[PDB]
C-alpha cells in the first residue's frame, strides 16, 4: 500500500509536470521549425568570413522585393547590429520558377488547374480564363434545376461552418472536397442555371 | 561590391600581420632594454 | 574614426574670417594670417612652400587657435590640428613640435579643459596624442566628459569620445593608475556596457581594450576588485555578436582572473557554463575560443577547492548553502556521502536540520538535494533525517511552492520511497 | 549603388573597426603588458642573485 | 514576375535577420552550399546541433504524448524530458514493489 501510495504521488507529479512540458512543447515545436529552417538556410546557403556576413542570391517577386527586403534589412538593424542586411538585386540568364499570387477564393481552382505544370514569370496563365470556364461547361453536363439547389446547399454548409472546419480536421475525401468550397458552389450555381 | 568588400579584408589581415610582428618586437625590445637597466642596478649595489 | 571625423566635419565646413576679428582685437593679426596658414599647410605643400616644411611655423599658428576660448573659433582650427596629425602632407610634424614646445604645450592646455565642447573635444583629442603628467592632472572625475557626453552635448555629444580620452590615458601606465586615484568607476563598468552606436562593437570595444590595460594595473586591479557587475559587463560584452569586442572582455578577463572571484563567477553567475557558452557563441578570432578552453582549465581547478570545502561541510556551518558543480556531480557526491557522516551523520544531522527548516525555499531545496545523494550511498542516512524530521518535511516539501523547493522535494520523497517497498 | 554601394561602406568601415579598433588594439595591449612584465620577472631574479653575491662579499 | 536578389545578412544579425525573413517570407532559399553535405559545410555542424536538440525535443514532446500531456529553450526542454523519465521510473519502480509486496501478502495469509 505504501509504495502505491507513492507511485500515484510519483505519477501524480509527473502528470502536473507534463501539463506544462506540453504547453511549453506547442511553442517550441515553432521555434523548432524556425530553427530547421535556418539551419536549412546555412546548410544551403553558403557565407563570407571576410564580409563576415551570410551572402548569397535568390528567386523573389519584385512587388515583394520592393518592401521585403526592406523590412528585413529594418529589422536587421533593430536587431542592435551595427548594419542591416542588404538589399541589392542580381541578374542571371536562368529563368527562375515563379508563381502567380492566389487569391483566397481563386487558389482552389489554380491550384487544380497548376495540376498540369507551371509557366515563365510572368508567361501565360490558363487559370483565369478555366477559373470560370471549367464552371461554364461542367453545368452543361449535370443541368437539372432541382439538383443544382441541393448542390448549393450542400455547399453552402461547408462555406458557412468554414470558420470551424479550418481548424477541426476531416476525413481525406472529406478534406479534398472542403479545400475546393468556393469552386464547388461556383459550379453548383453554374448547374442551377443550366 | 565583391572587390570592395574584399579591400576591407585584405586591410584587416595586413593589421593583424603587423599585430602579430608587434608581439615579438615588443618582446624582444622590452627584453633588451631592460637587460641594461638590470645591469644598471647591479652596478648600483657596486657603488 | 568616422567619429572623430564627423565633429572634424563641422568645424572645417563653417567657415571664420580671423583678420575682422583681429581687428578688434578678439585674436592677434599676425595669429590670424597664421591660422589661415596653418589651415592651408596642405595647400603650401601642394604649392611646395618652404612654409609647408617649417613645423614650427603651423606650430605658432596652432598655439594662437588654442588660445581662443570661443567654441566656434577655437574649432575651426583645432579640427585643423586635428586634421595635421592625422595628414602628413598638412603640418605632420607640428604635432609633435607642439608638445616639444612649452609654451605650444601650454596653449593646448589653455585649450584644454574649460573651452566649448566642441573645442574641448578637440582640445582634449590633441593634447591626449603624443604626436604627460600635466594631461594626467587635467584627468578628473568629471573630465573632458562634463563636455564630451551627451550632458553639453554640442557636437562631440557622446560619452564615448570621453571614454576615447580615458582610453588614451590608459595607455600610459602611471596615468591609469593616477586615474585610479580617481572615481567614476562603478560608472565606467554600466558605461563599458554602452549599446547605442552607429557600431554596436565601437561602442563598447573601445571601453573594453582600457579595461585589458586597467587590469594590468595592480592598483587599477585594487578599483577592479571594488568594482561589481564585472560578470555582468563581461555578459554584456559576450552577448554583443563582434568577437573582438568579446575577446577583450575575455583578455581582461583572464589577466585579472582571480581564482577566489572566478569560482564566486562560476557558482553564482555560471562562469565555467558562459566558457562553454562562449564555444556555442560565434567567435571569428581563434584566440576568442581558446581563451574559453583556457577558462575552463582554470575554473576545474576552483571546481577542486570546492569539492573540499563540500566534504568540509563549509557551507553547512554558515547555513549557506548553494548550488555548486562538484556537490550535484556524482563521484563528488560519492566521497561526500563519508565526508557528511563526520560521526554518525553529525555533519549530516546538521544539515537535516538545515533541510527542515531553511531562510530560502531553495536552500531548503540544495539540502533536499544533498541529501538524496547521501541517502543513494547510505540507506541508513536517510533514517537519521526522519530522526531529524527532514524526512517528513520532504513530503510536505512536494507540495509546498518554488520550481527548485518542489523538484528537490519530490526528489527525496521518491528517494525514500523506493527503498521503503522492493 | 545606392543602397548597394552604402552597403558596401558600411561593411568596410565595420570590419575594419571591428579587425582594428576591438581586435588588433587588444593584440597590441597585450603584447605591450608581456613587454612590461615578462623581462622584469627575470630582472627581479637576477637582483635576488646579485643581493647574494654581495652579503657574500 | 520574380527576380534574383542578393543582399549580406551580418552575423552579428544573421540569425535575428533569417527569424524576420521568416516571419513573413518572401524569396526561397539557394543551393549554393548544399554541395558540402551536413559535414561542416558552412553552418551544417551548427545544423546539426540544433538538429540534435530538435531531436531531443521531439523525444520529449511524443514522451509526453505517450503521458497524455495537452501541447536555451532545448536544454530546458531536455532537463524537462529527463525529469519526466526519472519520475517515470521511479513510479515505475514503486508500483513493482507494491506488486511484489501484494503477492508476498497474498502468499503470507494463505500459508
Amino acid at each position: 500500500s505504501e509504495l502505491k501510495t507513492t507511485l500515484d504521488a510519483g505519477l501524480l507529479h509527473r502528470g502536473n509536470l507534463l501539463q506544462t512540458i506540453g504547453d511549453q512543447f506547442e511553442q517550441w515545436n515553432l521555434l523548432v521549425k524556425r530553427e530547421k529552417s535556418i539551419y536549412h538556410t546555412l546548410n544551403m546557403l553558403s557565407l563570407d568570413v571576410t564580409k563576415k556576413c551570410l551572402v548569397g542570391e535568390g528567386w523573389s517577386p519584385v512587388f515583394a522585393t520592393k518592401q521585403i527586403q526592406d523590412a528585413l534589412e529594418r529589422a536587421a538593424f533593430d536587431s542592435n547590429s551595427q548594419v542591416g542586411a542588404i538589399f541589392q538585386v542580381l541578374h542571371t540568364k536562368e529563368s527562375p520558377p515563379t508563381y502567380f499570387r492566389t487569391n483566397k477564393f481563386t487558389s482552389a481552382f489554380q491550384e487544380i488547374v497548376d495540376a498540369y505544370g507551371v509557366a515563365k514569370y510572368r508567361e501565360a496563365n490558363p487559370g483565369v480564363f478555366t477559373i470560370v470556364t471549367f464552371p461554364f461547361l461542367f453545368a452543361v453536363m449535370f443541368g437539372d434545376w432541382g439538383h443544382g439547389i441541393c448542390l448549393l446547399l450542400g455547399t453552402l454548409v461547408l462555406i458557412v461552418r468554414e470558420k470551424k472546419l479550418a481548424s477541426q480536421k476531416l476525413d481525406d475525401i472529406t478534406d479534398m472536397t472542403f479545400g475546393g468550397r468556393y469552386v464547388i458552389l461556383m459550379m453548383a450555381l453554374f448547374s442551377i442555371y443550366t | 561590391g565583391i572587390q570592395q568588400l574584399l579591400a576591407a579584408e585584405q586591410e584587416a589581415q595586413h593589421i593583424v600581420a603587423a599585430a602579430r610582428n608587434a608581439k615579438m618586437a615588443r618582446l624582444r625590445q622590452a627584453k633588451e632594454e631592460a637587460e641594461r637597466e638590470i645591469a644598471e642596478h647591479r652596478a648600483q649595489v657596486e657603488r | 574614426m568616422d567619429h572623430a571625423e564627423l565633429t572634424t566635419e563641422q568645424v572645417l565646413k563653417r567657415d571664420i574670417p580671423w583678420e575682422t576679428y583681429m581687428t578688434t582685437k578678439l585674436i592677434s593679426g599676425t595669429g590670424l594670417q597664421l591660422l589661415r596658414r596653418y589651415d592651408n599647410r596642405s595647400e603650401s605643400h601642394r604649392a611646395q612652400l618652404l612654409d609647408d616644411d617649417g613645423p614650427s611655423y603651423v606650430r605658432v599658428f596652432v598655439s594662437i587657435l588654442r588660445d581662443i576660448y570661443k567654441e566656434e573659433t577655437v574649432e575651426y582650427v583645432l579640427a585643423l590640428i586635428d586634421e595635421m596629425l592625422t595628414a602628413n602632407p598638412k603640418r605632420a610634424r607640428l604635432f609633435h613640435d607642439k608638445s616639444l614646445a612649452s609654451e605650444d604645450t601650454y596653449e593646448p592646455f589653455l585649450r584644454l579643459l574649460w573651452k566649448g565642447n566642441w573645442f574641448i573635444q578637440e582640445k582634449s583629442c590633441k593634447i591626449l596624442a603624443s604626436i604627460t603628467t600635466i594631461d594626467d592632472v587635467l584627468k578628473l572625475l568629471v573630465e573632458w566628459l562634463c563636455a564630451q557626453l551627451k550632458k553639453p552635448s554640442h557636437p562631440s555629444r557622446g560619452v564615448p569620445v570621453a571614454i576615447n580620452c580615458l582610453a588614451a590615458l590608459l595607455k600610459e601606465p602611471m596615468v591609469r593608475s593616477s586615474f585610479v586615484q580617481a572615481d567614476g568607476v562603478k560608472l565606467l563598468t554600466p558605461l563599458i556596457s554602452p549599446a547605442s552606436t552607429q557600431q554596436s562593437i565601437q561602442l563598447l570595444y573601445e571601453t573594453c581594450l582600457c579595461v585589458w590595460l586597467l587590469s594590468y594595473y595592480e592598483p587599477a586591479v585594487e578599483y577592479l576588485a571594488t568594482t561589481r557587475t564585472l560578470p555582468r559587463l563581461i555578459d554584456v560584452v559576450k552577448s554583443s555578436t563582434k568577437e573582438k569586442v568579446v575577446r577583450v572582455v575575455v583578455l581582461i578577463l583572464r589577466n585579472l582572473l582571480p581564482k577566489g572571484n572566478f569560482a564566486a563567477q562560476m557558482i553564482d553567475l555560471g562562469l565555467p557554463q558562459v566558457v562553454q557558452s562562449l564555444k556555442a557563441q560565434a567567435w571569428s578570432d581563434e584566440d576568442l575560443l581558446e581563451g574559453l578552453n583556457q577558462l575552463e582549465e582554470g575554473l576545474k581547478d576552483n571546481i577542486k577547492r570546492l569539492s573540499s570545502f563540500d566534504k568540509y561541510k563549509q557551507e553547512v556551518l554558515l547555513g549557506h548553502l548553494d548550488w555548486s558543480p562538484m556537490h550535484k556531480d556524482p563521484l563528488f557526491w560519492r566521497d561526500n556521502i563519508t565526508n557528511f557522516e563526520e560521526n554518525d551523520f553529525q555533519i549530516l544531522r546538521v544539515l537535516l536540520t538545515i533541510l527542515d527548516t531553511s531562510s530560502d525555499p531553495r536552500a531548503l531545496a540544495v539540502a533536499c538535494f544533498d541529501l538524496s545523494q547521501f541517502i543513494q550511498y547510505h540507506p541508513a542516512g536517510r533514517v537519521i533525517v526522519t530522526d531529524l524530521k527532514a524526512k517528513e518535511r520532504v513530503m510536505k516539501l512536494m507540495n509546498h511552492e518554488n520550481t527548485e523547493v518542489t523538484k528537490s522535494a519530490l526528489l527525496c520523497i521518491q528517494r525514500l520511497f523506493l527503498g521503503a517497498k522492493y | 549603388n545606392d543602397a548597394d554601394v552604402s552597403k558596401q561602406i558600411q561593411q568596410m568601415v565595420r570590419f575594419i573597426r571591428q579587425e582594428a579598433e576591438e581586435k588588433a588594439n587588444e593584440i597590441s595591449v597585450s603584447a605591450e603588458e608581456e613587454f612590461n612584465i615578462e623581462k622584469l620577472q627575470l630582472v627581479e631574479a637576477e637582483k635576488k642573485k646579485i643581493r647574494q653575491e654581495y652579503e657574500r662579499k | 514576375p520574380m527576380q534574383l536578389v542578393q543582399i549580406i545578412i551580418p552575423i552579428e544579425s544573421a540569425h535575428l535577420t533569417v527569424s524576420y525573413l521568416g516571419e513573413l517570407g518572401l524569396l526561397q532559399f539557394k543551393d549554393l552550399n548544399s554541395e558540402k553535405s551536413p559535414f561542416q559545410r558552412t553552418y551544417a555542424a551548427q545544423i546539426k546541433k540544433c538538429a540534435e536538440m530538435a531531436r531531443k525535443l521531439r523525444f520529449f514532446k511524443e514522451q509526453m504524448l505517450k503521458a497524455g500531456i495537452l501541447s536555451d529553450l532545448e536544454v530546458k526542454l531536455g532537463d524537462l524530458e529527463a525529469e519526466l523519465v526519472e519520475i517515470n521510473a521511479n513510479g515505475d519502480k514503486l508500483q513493482r514493489a507494491h506488486s511484489e509486496l501484494v503477492e508476498y501478502k497474498l502468499v503470507l495469509q494463505k500459508a
